[PDB]
């Protein structure tokens, strides 16, 4: 699709057998989602850095469907004010900024 | 980093 | 333009007679820039909201050139870890997400 930016670019995703919504966020390097139970291995990762760090679980090579596009990428799981699809997964779906 | 926002 | 997202989408802008760089950030509602001296009227605005709020100066209808596109929009001026072009100015330049 072509998504204009008058509203927040929220899209439907399928992850870990669940349907969720997330924000396509070109300002975010990484993808961070809350309330998902992913199978397989993970390692802790410290993110943010303002006021301290937030610890999340890093799952590599996670299958995820984003607005109909079945891709693979790293997903960080932990509490986040809003579910965010970062550049790491936007590259996978072939998402570009155009003007 | 990682940057959403609400005004 | 077409900007792929393998790297951070940093572009050149011209604001208040200065050349600066800023991040095209679809996750941000508003544009926040630091170290710019803008002429004309402003009002304080509270933004963020995690850990407290940050007070910035809101300047309306500011002429700004973003990657060669001369547009007008609200610019918040204050301390920011990174200069951010938010959706409010991406709409002005006709910037869309495409995949």
């Amino acid at each position: 699709p072509q998504i204009t930016l008058w509203q927040r670019p929220i899209v439907t995703i399928k992850i870990g057998g669940q349907l969720k919504e997330a924000l396509l966020n070109t300002g975010a390097d990484d993808t961070v989602l809350e309330e998902v139970n992913l199978p397989g291995r993970w390692k802790p990762k410290l993110i943010g850095g303002i006021g301290g760090f937030v610890k999340v679980r890093q799952y590599d090579q996670v299958p995820i469907e984003i607005c109909g596009h079945k891709v693979i990428g790293t997903v960080l799981v932990g509490p986040t004010p809003t579910n965010v699809i970062g550049r790491n997964l936007m590259t996978q779906i072939g998402c570009t900024l155009n003007f | 980093l990682n940057f959403p926002i609400s005004p």
